[PDB]
């Protein structure tokens, strides 16, 4: 019989049961929902859209970005939660990825709903399936190339990918100027892989093209009251002391005197131990000092007698990105000052952007740590340009970990479903139906990106086709006048990282979606 | 024939026995029987559809909306919101069968719903449902025995692995992580090795972490001969890696000690402060010392220190770990060879651990970061760690895992194995048929009803894969009797034989006694319920 | 486990012929090979010759082509017809039975039959 169509039910009042076609019909609709409405912000014609909650807040973003967009939706389909969780894994992987993924996953459940309309069982599919993927891999891996041994041509891969994966989002108007800033934002780095090191800035108000890269750092914190305002050739202490009340950390102790003199006493000791403390500081020879803790009025009053500009309540990452750009310690004990290394910048002054003042690091020693400020006429605006930075510079520090790299415009997409459609016109049986229904999924996505631009999909998807067959492994789509070209010369190429990983976790997340025959629910709790 | 007692007398006065009488409801009788039978049915046909490599997986939902993709049958019924009784039975057996073994939770319950089906046809010719019972009994004893007859035996040393990875393979066939087949078998044998005391004793998983981080592939799923934590190093200046690290293993809080009684340190003059402030900051340089002087190049705490701790452990070239939890202490101090050390003052160079990399690991664009401890010199514990795209399939890779860990755990603890395909329930439905042929007529028809039951596990197997089942079954069954072979079962991957014994699929010969006692046990207690006053 | 009988013996030099049984019972499923074996004093034991569960029927070296080994699986049973019998065929005659899938630990031997001699 079956579970819910029998005559009892066995299940508590709200919950249910849909069996294999309901359920692979749920799951199908789902996911193709997913995919139809992440995709139109595919490619450089991609268009944005907005995520107006419904919250108490009714916050409001404008993205391009599919892992924000499916994150911010209320998903009540399991396969659609499947795709969604696939594309926050793309995007904690790579930066890159996260609508490709999510379109591809979305075709290859399309191609499989056709195969099972064919009556092939979803085994067969799966087989045909992994066999694609695998045959997919080994050619993606085959095209791929690698230049991070000459600096100038790796410079040249660095600048093009900057420019393929801000190319779909809002700095497209000013892709050069964004560009080079992102490949200065990841060079300065010198090979760590540390995101957190880039802060990002944003300032509303100004021209998107008045954003820059900091030549020195930028810290958003307050210089103490009777405290200098400008120092050259700064001499940095980084601290994360107390500097605030600090109390002995024996907790039992309590003073118990007999005599409000003595109380007075030992809060004149107190005073003297705060005292003492800063003086401990002063003997490294500094003049700035910057503590992650709050800095009080006494110790306040100290460093501004001593002449010494005391920053307070930076941040753990304020404390981290200064110790990375100026090349300081951060320290909590002062008694061996020979062991603390202080940070080293030519200028630290006070600067304006917009309406608000910022300590200004210049000259400074290592530069392992980057501040971009970006202006904006909207505050969405800036978190959408925030957002495409952030996808621009991961995907910038994935390649300077691994210089692979593989031409994109459709390329790889129409490279790896050559390789599939040779494997499947030698394979017998119905392996071979699904082999070639991965194929058409991963020629609609460059279908796709064509469409979104608004050309003749089909044609082009034939032209690329045809010269994929021939041999011509680098024809993808020049999106300027809508024709093919040479990806190679236009410089359109991608991260091997991120188009492997978009391929595995596409084929992986459609695997794991349709091996599912049957959906039992649970009543809701709400 | 529900509704309880209605009648509320023959004088016309008020008739209450049982409390809320018209509120309860009760079934008595055979229709209690074919109410329990058609649940079981249910279950089981539900389930029969996650059978062997040809599988397909159900997607379960629970109260609050995550989702889970699997194909365990304890898993599924666990997530499962069943409201019938005799369903609740079939999770508890699902249940029981997993603690037991840590496979064969599908073979349960449908070998049982097969049972209690077999038993619907019974009872409508009029046997009573004990006899029902009894007959079943006596063929589970038959089919028991004869599982111990057509048994194997593989060997369970650490120098040929080649037995039990092909048994791991079998485990792992019918689970998603079948594309990387062969390496998640490989490891799951080689972590059921690495922690066990093989004087046939026991397998404590404990000393097993599965831990899993979503990104990478399925494919960078590995076994590290040691630990991982989700923790880093106390100072973001302290180095990522250190090389022939001596581990000291502290469950005390680099801070100033605290007595647990309740105490008052009375300060009343300077000079009290002043000793009060000079004690601090020697205790702070005293632990450090200490630290430094047992020839540490590494500290791990439990309990989380404080900023002169952590300056002074930067200062000291000490890298540290802090925050680290019991269980994960405990692990590393058997990974490494470590003693776990109450407070600075017991430290000693002996006391240490020793692990040959200490390494910080980043995940990409994540800000996470963990820790590896590996290249132990005999480290009796390890870890699993899983890597893949989604959480989904991240869960069904640690299931899948200790269903495999679990099978291998069960050869060290009987090395006899029975093979699988179907082929097992084939020759036991064979054995008791021959069996049935000299009992008396009565109990004949139960034991030919619980070979046809045992028969159903070949049949879903055939039809999950596509073939027809009678037809595959009766030639299957018919080789067995002619050429007498055991070994052969339902090709559900159609290599062309369908010789068990030769595509190396295996089963552990515990796991089908388990099966067959299981369903067996479980049915009878159900037959034997003919009553139900639910409210 | 498995219980084994044997009934040989017999020796006649009157042109030499002679024919030996084993039969075997017990707990087992299958009866993979069945060989006949032969052990002297002072010497090692060797394979007259062995039959598998198809018939199919290997012999020995210093004797071969006289051989009427039949195995009867309706009983599990073995029958040697051996003829030309001389001196040195006059030894103790195994019985061997591998079973239930033939492993090393599947080897079952019968207790010999020597072959008795006038005066
Ligand atoms: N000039 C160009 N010509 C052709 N294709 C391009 C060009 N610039 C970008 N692309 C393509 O546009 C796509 C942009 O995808 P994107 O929206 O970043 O996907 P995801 O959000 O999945 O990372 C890339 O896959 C790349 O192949
Ligand atoms: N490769 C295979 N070929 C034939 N039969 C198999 C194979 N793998 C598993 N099976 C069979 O499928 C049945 C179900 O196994 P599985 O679904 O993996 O776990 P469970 O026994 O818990 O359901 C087993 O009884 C086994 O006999
Ligand atoms: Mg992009
Ligand atoms: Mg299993």
């Amino acid at each position: 019989a079956s579970l819910s169509l029998a005559p009892v039910n066995i299940f508590k009042a709200g919950a249910d049961e849909e069996r294999a076609e309901t359920a692979r019909l749920t799951s199908f609709i789902g996911a193709i929902a997913i995919g139809d409405l992440v995709k139109s912000t595919l490619g450089p014609k991609g268009m944005d859209k907005i995520l107006l909650s419904s919250g108490r807040d009714a916050s409001l973003m404008v993205t391009n970005d599919g892992a924000t967009i499916l994150k911010n939706i209320g998903v009540d389909n399991p396969a659609a939660k499947v795709l969604v969780d696939m594309s926050r894994v793309q995007d904690d992987e790579v930066g890159d990825g996260t609508t490709s993924v999510t379109v591809l996953a979305a075709e290859l459940l399309r191609e499989a709903e056709s195969l099972i309309a064919k009556k092939i069982h979803p085994q067969t599919i799966i087989a045909g399936w992994r066999e694609a993927t695998k045959a997919a891999r080994e050619a993606l891996l085959s095209s791929a190339v690698d230049h991070g041994s000459d600096e100038v041509k790796f410079r040249q891969d660095l600048m093009n990918i900057a420019g393929t994966t801000l190319s779909s989002k809002l700095l497209t108007h000013h892709k050069d100027h964004f560009t080079k800033l992102a490949v200065e934002a990841v060079l300065r780095l010198k090979g760590s892989g540390n995101l957190e090191a880039i802060h990002i800035i944003k300032k509303l108000g100004g021209s998107l093209a008045d954003s820059y890269l900091d030549e020195g750092f930028l810290l958003d914190k307050k210089i103490g009251v009777n405290q200098p305002k400008r120092i050259e050739n700064a001499k940095i202490l980084i601290a994360n002391t107390g500097m605030d009340t600090d109390k002995i950390k024996i907790f039992g102790s309590r003073v118990r005197v007999d005599s409000t003199a003595k109380v007075a006493e030992i809060e004149h000791a107190e005073k003297e131990k705060m005292k003492e403390k800063v003086e401990r500081i002063l003997k490294h020879g500094i003049n700035c000092f910057i503590n992650r803790q709050l800095i009080y009025n006494y110790p306040e009053q100290l460093f501004g007698a001593a002449g010494v500009m005391a920053i307070e309540h930076a941040d753990f990452a304020g404390v981290e990105r200064l110790a990375l750009v100026t090349g300081g310690e951060i320290a909590s004990t002062f008694d061996h000052p020979e062991l603390v290394k202080l940070g080293s910048c030519k200028l630290i002054e006070e600067v304006m952007i917009g309406e608000d003042k910022l300590i200004h690091f210049s000259g400074v020693a290592l530069g392992e740590a980057c501040t971009i400020v970006l202006r904006g006429a909207t505050q969405q605006i800036l978190d959408e340009a925030e957002r495409s930075l952030h996808d621009a510079l991961c995907v910038l520090a994935q390649t300077v970990k691994d210089s692979r790299t593989v031409y994109g415009g459709g390329c790889s997409e129409m490279l790896m479903a050559h390789a599939v459609t040779q494997l499947a016109n030698r394979t017998p049986g119905k392996e071979a139906v699904a082999m070639e229904s991965y194929a058409k999924a991963l020629r609609m996505l460059p279908t796709i990106i064509a469409d979104n631009a608004g050309y003749d999909s089909a044609d082009l998807v034939a032209q690329l086709r045809a010269a994929h067959s021939e041999g011509n492994t680098t024809a993808g789509l020049d999106m300027r006048e809508g024709t093919i070209g040479d990806m190679a010369i236009l410089g359109i190429t991608e991260s091997f990282q991120v188009k492997r990983q978009v391929l595995l976790s596409a084929a992986e997340a459609a695997e794991v979606i349709l091996r599912v025959d049957n959906i039992i629910k649970a009543a809701p709790r709400k | 024939a529900s509704m309880g007692t209605l009648a509320f007398d023959e004088y016309g006065r008020p008739f209450l026995i049982i409390k809320d009488q018209d509120r309860k409801s009760r079934l008595m009788g055979l229709e209690a029987l074919k109410s329990h039978i058609m649940a079981a049915k249910a279950v089981a046909n539900t389930m029969r559809t996650s059978l062997g490599p040809n599988g397909l997986d159900k997607m379960m939902v629970d109260k609050d909306g995550d989702v889970t993709v699997t194909n365990d049958g304890a898993t599924i019924l666990s997530m499962m919101d069943v409201d019938h009784q005799i369903a609740k039975l079939m999770v508890e057996l699902s249940k029981s069968q997993d603690d037991e073994i840590g496979d064969g939770t599908t073979g349960v319950v449908v070998l049982a719903g097969a049972l209690l089906e077999e038993a619907e046809q019974l009872l409508d010719r009029g046997i009573h449902p004990i006899r029902i019972a009894d007959g079943y009994e006596q063929a589970a004893r038959v089919a028991i025995e004869h599982l111990d007859k057509i048994s194997d035996s593989v060997l369970v040393d650490i120098k040929d692995t080649e037995p039990l990875i092909q048994t791991a393979k079998t485990t792992l066939g019918s689970k998603v992580v079948n594309s990387c087949h062969r390496q998640m078998a490989e490891i799951a044998v080689n972590a059921v090795l690495t922690v066990a005391d093989m004087e046939r004793r026991d397998v404590d998983f404990e000393l097993i972490k599965v831990e899993g981080k979503v990104g990478g592939r399925l494919e960078d799923t590995k076994l590290i001969k040691g630990v991982i934590v989700d923790k880093d190093f106390s100072h973001p200046q302290m180095p990522k890696k250190v090389e022939d690290a001596k581990i000291a293993i502290l469950t005390c809080p680099f801070e100033p000690p605290k007595p647990k009684t309740k105490h008052k340190l009375d300060v009343t003059s300077v000079e009290d402060y002043k000793a009060l402030q000079k004690y601090e900051k020697e205790k702070f340089e005293e632990m450090i010392q200490q630290i430094k002087e047992t020839g540490a190049n590494l500290a791990i705490c439990q309990w989380g220190f404080d900023d002169e701790a952590n300056h002074l452990l930067l200062q000291n070239n000490l890298p540290a770990v802090r925050w680290v939890g019991g269980p994960e202490i405990e692990l590393i101090a058997i990974a490494t060879g470590g003693r776990i050390v109450p407070r600075f003052s017991e430290l000693t160079a002996e006391k240490l651990g020793f692990a040959g990399l200490v390494q910080e690991i980043s995940f990409g664009t994540t800000k996470d970061k963990m820790l590896v401890i590996e290249q132990c010199k005999n480290s009796r514990a390890v870890t699993i760690f899983i890597r893949g795209g989604n959480k989904m399939i991240i869960e069904e890779a640690k299931r899948s895992l200790h269903d495999a860990l679990c099978v291998i755990r069960n050869l060290i603890r009987d090395n006899r194995v029975v093979y699988g395909g179907g082929a097992a329930e084939i020759s036991c439905a064979l054995a008791v048929s021959q069996e049935a042929d000299k009992c008396p007529t009565l109990e004949q028809y139960a034991m030919r009803a619980f070979a046809d039951a045992l028969e159903v596990i070949p049949m879903a197997l055939s039809e999950n894969s596509g073939m027809n089942p009678i037809q595959t079954m009766t030639e299957v069954r018919a080789r067995q009797v002619k050429e007498m072979n055991p070994a052969l079962g339902i090709d559900c991957l159609h290599k062309g034989t369908n010789d068990m014994k030769q595509q190396h699929v295996i089963e552990t010969l515990i796991g089908k006694k388990q099966q067959i006692s299981l369903a067996t046990q479980m049915v009878r207690m159900i037959l034997k319920i003919d009553d139900i006053r639910k409210p | 486990q498995v219980q084994l009988v044997e009934s040989g013996g017999g020796l006649v030099q009157a042109g030499g012929s002679l024919r030996l049984s084993c039969g075997a019972s017990g707990t087992f499923f299958r009866i993979n090979d069945m060989g006949w074996y032969r052990q002297a004093s002072g010497k090692q034991r060797e394979l007259v010759a062995s039959i598998t569960r198809g018939g199919t029927t290997d012999y020995a070296d210093s004797v071969k082509g006289r051989f009427t080994i039949s195995r009867d699986n309706a009983k599990n049973t073995v029958y040697l017809q051996m003829n030309s019998l001389k001196p040195e065929d006059t030894a103790v005659y195994y019985c061997k039975a591998n079973r239930n899938w033939g492993r090393e630990w599947d080897d079952y031997w019968g207790q010999g039959t020597q072959v008795t001699v006038s005066s």
